[PDB]
RNA sequence: CAUCUAUAAUUUUGAAUAAAAAUUGUGCCGUUGCUAUGGC
């Protein structure tokens, strides 16, 4: 024992002063000693293969950062070491390497190693790391781990895909985008759809609306999973939080007039308004901000003002539910705080609504009603609204 | 203790650690034995209040020699520590001395009190 | 570091022009001169009266500030 | 700079009374007993911010 | 689904609640008992324990501190609202735990809890300050270090349970959440001698009233961590301040022997003065000993909104009515004179005849120093303590014109720093807590060092009542 | 330094037990070692 | 603050280690016993 240990170590000084068919043998030599040791001094054997293995890449790699792995912070330094001296390989050595690997502190070694790689071209390196990113959701759903840890290890890997991304270009991963977007469509795959929503939320904030071509792909499937959540089949809240928030940012980034156009637009409002049908009470405020910023993106059209109008009506019909009802009405408040000038007209339409509202019982609608809409409205028309409300 | 001669009555200990409280506030104090001796000699001090219940007696004894020889009102209150309190410390000061200045707020309470002790004398 | 504090004094009921009649003195330090529809606001959410129901004039801040 | 109580006074002859002459002190505007610094010290400040910047 | 009636489920709840402590009372009432829990809001002293107490058994328990010189207690005790029904604390991991909060010379600040009334309060958690905390212009307005870097010197818990508020030498004044210690905000007074002597928080709201030792009183709200307003008037250092349900706090400064008390609102204030005189008592006695002159009123607390009683330095403790300027009712000497120095220590001397004419008999005697005193709120008894090692329970009478010794404790040991009462059980059985925060020094100063026997820790002393 | 800091400290010593000694007319060791165990627990801190 | 997790408690399996369900009084020294108290 004490023999081969000193053997390694004076390789490590002699190579280190320092015949690569003399040089892979003892690397070969070194992966059978570590699998055959895989009791403190077995530790130190360990060290000490740590030790030479950092004098070689100083001056197989798949194996040999497969025995780094499995083999504590002299194992992140000699990482940095690896990852300053020598990337495309090393790539595939990353997802190789995950494939071996589906164990806590081997995760948390792969997770450095990932950051630390990508903040050390990209479209070259980019297939390999979506296929990465699907086998980290893969592990998602089988891992036989506690709920906090994954979920640690998934802000880890939606982080390392924000920045990624970010340094890609855009043109190049959009035939990527359609394929993300077909692995999700296509695991309960409800987590699918959490994971990259939540991946898809950070891009549209970050890139800053120049995701329009990308949601004009994304489209379709959503409307069948908005139709999804008002027939209510799915519950997911947080899916539902997801990809209204999705769409809020979608609408409010866009700054091209894509949302001018009259099929999606009428697509997403009918999809929005059930939806406000079929929503629940914690997601009001995530709802009431998307037709907010669907209206302030349509305002110059008053046909598409006209159907937004009558959706709402439509929802906040007296003969409904409660939850509903507070909603929509809190819907019309914010629409008239932010836009007021392009309603106006559309004021006529709505008055024997709020009178029915407001001799409506339940109280809580009741005081909703009279202070939010009436003051707000009373505000936009100046004078009062006591000679409309007789 | 007869060697504490001079020893103020409850009202004139009220009165006189009123005007070291005062003084103290506009800084025409100076605190301690051997501050107050320093000021003796100095032929700067109004008058000598000391404390009675030092532990000894002669530490402090040792200054109504300089008091009279230059002529000083001196006068004995009984607690050490309401001195302190009253000059604004810490810690219980067992002399004081109040200073000379006629630029100054209190001089009416100063020659008041001063005759007051003088009285006593 | 500032809020301003209302307070109230010599609150006279007058029901013959039936309405409340006081004398308002405004504490506003670090600041100046709070603004009399800002002070109608919180007097009627004081008051629980409406903002067109209440009214305020005559306000004179006093010398240095802060009132 | 210097307020009897609560009121800035701002005369040199003002005649205090007994109460008032203990209650004199700064004033809480004031750079001195209080707040902010005057125009001179902060525009020197600013002046050395920005000079260190350079 | 209405508010309207989720009011009325909980008041329903409540009355079957009243019903049923009424039938076990008795194995009108209920009247009384709602007459009762309105009472409170209205200014006179209604709870009158003051005979139902058994304090020759109440049990006593020193509990020794790790660190030295306990400066000040209060203690959060959750209660119920009237107006809504919940409860006054805030979480639901709470459900009426009673904490105690202490802060300590050693710039320590801790909670404890003291839930349970045969146990020993355990320390739930701590904070520390130092000097890492130490400002770096040290002459300006900014303050904000989020610790405290010199002699913290008065805490004070909100009755809401989120706060706890801490002030002292440091002219800083910060709120620490009551969960993590963490400092959520730090205020500082802005003046160079603004040192924060006592708080008091306003009962059952968020207005704090932080007595600094500028002579001013500056009122804050701490759910908006704001200065509201600067009151002004003393003459030497506001020493301490009490208030309570109503917009009136009373402060004595000491040195100009005054008990000021402001009518907040009205910008107002009313004037109290002491003044007894050694030959009018001595020509009444002779009518009929010592009689020691007032050298400083130090402390006081307000029993009731027209009433309050100070803990003078000279051994009196007087009681005010708000209408009489003078004290509707002195108390001479209350916790004894002092013991007399050694006659060895006062002469330096070997003539034993001459030692004891230096201790002179009865001139060199001074009286112990009312160092704490605390009423419990619009009730008949209050507690006041010195370094005697005795806490002394005292009892008001009926008609609000004097007050007796009902008993004392005698399991302290040194200077009462901060009494604090807390009352737990059904409303006819309430047992009662007494803790008091001892050190050795007093908490302003040092002036005193050599108490036989004198340790750090809090003395808490349970009394129950039966009647 | 410390000499200094020792010497100061043993003159003021001096200078209270010059005080008793002459205004104390049978005087007492007992003060004067009271007074020597004080500056010698000093000497030990040094 | 809620949720989740962690320590600590039961349940079941195994003599037991083991396995998981599933659930929910001091900074320093001193006297002193089954807590009380000295001094710095």
């Amino acid at each position: 024992k004490i023999s081969s240990l000193a053997l390694i170590t004076n390789c490590v000084q002699v190579l280190g002063v320092k015949f690569y068919p003399k040089i892979v043998p003892p690397s070969i030599k070194l992966f059978d000693a570590s699998l055959a040791d895989s009791n403190p001094l077995k530790e130190q054997l360990q060290v000490a293969i740590l030790l030479l293995f950092a004098g070689l890449i100083k001056r197989n790699i798949l194996d040999v950062l497969h025995v780094i792995y499995f083999s504590s912070s002299i194992r992140l330094s000699v990482i940095s070491l690896i990852i300053e001296n020598i990337l495309k390989e090393v790539l595939k050595v990353l997802f190789r390497i995950w494939s071996t690997e589906i164990d806590t502190v081997a995760v948390s070694l792969f997770l450095s190693t990932l950051e630390s790689t990508v903040e050390n071209s990209a479209t070259s390196q980019s297939p390999i790391f979506f296929k990465l990113l699907l086998s980290l959701f893969e592990f998602r759903s089988i891992s036989s781990f506690d709920n906090n840890t994954i979920s640690r290890i998934e802000a880890s890997v939606h982080e390392i895909s924000n920045s990624y991304v970010l340094k890609m270009n855009d043109k190049v991963f959009r035939p990527l985008f359609v394929i993300l977007v077909r692995w999700a469509f296509d695991i309960t795959e409800t987590e699918r759809l959490l994971a990259f929503f939540k991946f898809f939320n950070k891009l549209q904030e970050n890139l800053r609306g120049i995701i329009t071509s990308y949601f004009t792909y994304l489209l379709e499937p959503v409307d069948m999973l908005l139709k999804r959540f008002i027939s209510k089949d799915m519950e997911n809240v947080n899916l539902r939080r997801l990809v209204i928030n999705s769409l809020t940012s979608s609408l409010k980034f866009d700054r091209d007039e894509y949302w001018k156009s009259t099929s999606r637009f009428e697509l997403i409002s009918v999809s929005l308004v059930n939806q406000l049908s079929n929503i629940e009470n914690s997601i009001g405020k995530y709802l009431v901000k998307a037709i907010g910023a669907l209206a302030s993106n349509n305002s110059g059209v008053d046909e598409h003002n006209q159907i937004l109008n009558k959706l709402i009506v439509e929802h906040m019909k007296a003969s409904c539910s409660s939850n509903e009802k507070l909603w929509a009405i809190r819907a019309m408040k914010l629409i008239y705080s932010k836009i007021g000038e392009s309603w106006l007209v559309l004021l006529p339409q709505l008055v024997p609504v709020i009178a029915e509202l407001l001799e409506d019982d339940d109280e809580e609608i009741e005081r909703e009603v009279r202070t939010g809409l009436v003051k707000v409205v009373e505000n936009v028309l100046g004078e009062p609204f006591d000679r409309y409300l007789d | 203790n007869p060697k504490a001669f001079p020893l103020a009555d409850a009202a004139l200990t009220q009165q006189i650690l009123d005007v070291v409280q005062q003084a103290a506030n506009l800084r025409q104090l100076k605190k301690g034995a051997n501050e107050a001796t320093k000021t003796l000699n100095r032929g700067i001090s109004e008058f000598i209040i000391m404390a009675a219940d030092c532990e000894p007696i002669e530490i402090l004894l040792h200054l109504p020699l300089l008091c009279e020889d230059k002529n000083v009102p001196y006068v004995f209150v009984p607690s050490r520590v309401a001195l302190g309190r009253a000059c604004g410390v810490s810690r219980p000061v067992i002399a004081a001395s109040i200073t000379t200045n006629d630029a100054s707020a209190i001089k009416t309470q100063i020659y008041a009190v001063k005759d007051k002790i003088e009285t006593l004398l | 570091s500032d809020a301003v504090t209302i307070r109230t004094r010599k609150v006279i009921s007058n029901p013959l022009l039936a309405r409340k009649q006081f004398v308002v003195d405004v504490l506003h330090p670090n600041r100046a001169n709070v603004s009399k529809d800002e002070l109608r606001e919180k007097l009627a959410e004081v008051y629980k009266a409406e903002k067109d129901a209440v009214s305020v004039f005559g306000f004179r801040t006093q010398f240095g500030g802060g009132k | 700079h210097i307020a009897v109580g609560k009121q800035i006074v701002n005369i040199p002859s003002f005649m205090v009374r007994l109460d008032s002459e203990k209650h004199i002190d700064f004033a809480p505007t004031s750079p001195f007993g209080g707040a902010r610094p005057g125009r001179v010290a902060r525009r020197n400040a600013a002046r050395k911010a920005e000079a260190s910047g350079e | 689904e209405n508010p309207a009636d989720k009011r009325r489920r909980l008041a329903k709840q409540y009355l079957e609640n009243l019903k049923s402590e009424a039938n076990d009372i008795l194995t009108d009432i209920i009247a009384s008992r709602l007459k009762e829990d309105v009472a409170e809001q209205q200014g006179r002293v209604f709870r009158y324990f003051g005979d139902k107490l058994l304090i020759s058994e109440a049990k006593q328990s020193f509990t020794r501190v790790g660190e030295n010189n306990l400066t000040c207690i209060s203690c959060f005790q959750p209660v119920l609202n009237k107006y809504t029904f919940e409860e006054s604390s805030n979480g639901d991991k709470n459900k009426g735990r009673l904490f105690a909060y202490t802060v300590s010379k050693d710039l320590q600040l801790t909670k404890y809890d003291i839930t349970d009334f045969s146990k020993r309060p355990k320390k739930l958690k701590y904070a520390k300050g130092g000097a890492k905390y130490i400002p770096t212009s040290k002459h300006e307005y900014e303050n904000t270090t989020e610790g405290h870097y010199d002699e913290i010197l008065t805490v004070a818990a909100s009755p809401d349970g989120k706060y706890v508020v801490t002030g002292g030498r440091d002219r800083k004044l910060i709120v620490w959440s009551t969960e993590s210690l963490s400092p959520v905000k730090v205020i500082p007074t802005k003046d160079r001698r603004g040192e924060v002597l006592s708080l008091a928080f306003r009962k059952n709201s968020d207005q704090l009233y932080a007595s600094c030792a500028d002579f001013k009183i500056r009122t804050y709200s701490i759910n908006q961590f704001s200065q509201l307003e600067i009151l002004y008037g003393h003459h030497d250092i506001v020493e301490d301040i009490s208030a309570l349900a109503m917009e009136r706090c009373v402060t004595v400064g000491a040195r100009d022997r005054t008990a000021m008390l402001w009518k907040i609102p009205d910008e107002t204030r009313l004037t109290f003065r002491g003044g007894d005189e050694p030959q009018k008592l001595l020509r009444r006695w002779m009518k009929e000993p010592l009689f020691f002159c007032e050298g400083s009123i130090d402390v006081v607390s307000m029993v009731d909104d027209f009433h309050f009683i100070t803990g003078s330095d000279n051994g009196n403790i007087c009681l005010w009515s708000l209408a009489k300027k003078k004290p509707i009712f002195t108390e001479r000497i209350a916790h004894g004179i002092l013991p007399e120095p050694s006659f060895n220590d006062i002469s330096g001397e070997t003539d034993e005849e001459l030692r004891k004419r230096q201790l002179q008999g009865k001139k060199l005697l001074q009286p112990f120093w009312i160092t704490s005193l605390y009423a419990i709120p619009y009730s008949n008894v209050f507690i006041s303590g010195s370094w005697s090692g005795s806490l002394k329970v005292w009892k008001i009478s009926d008609n609000l014109r004097s007050f007796e010794l009902l008993g004392e404790l005698s399991g302290a040991k040194g200077v009462v720093t901060k009494i604090q009462v807390v009352e737990s059980g059904k409303h006819g059985k309430e047992k009662f807590r007494i803790l008091a925060s001892i050190a050795k020094e007093h908490r302003l100063g040092r002036w005193i060092a050599n108490v036989s026997g004198a340790r750090n820790g809090i003395y808490s002393a349970v009394i129950d009542q039966t009647g | 330094k410390n000499k200094g800091r020792i010497s100061r400290y043993l003159a003021n010593k001096c200078s209270m037990a010059s005080r008793i000694d002459n205004y104390s007319e049978e005087p007492s060791n007992v003060f004067g070692s009271v007074l020597k165990k004080q500056v010698e627990q000093r000497l030990e801190f040094y």
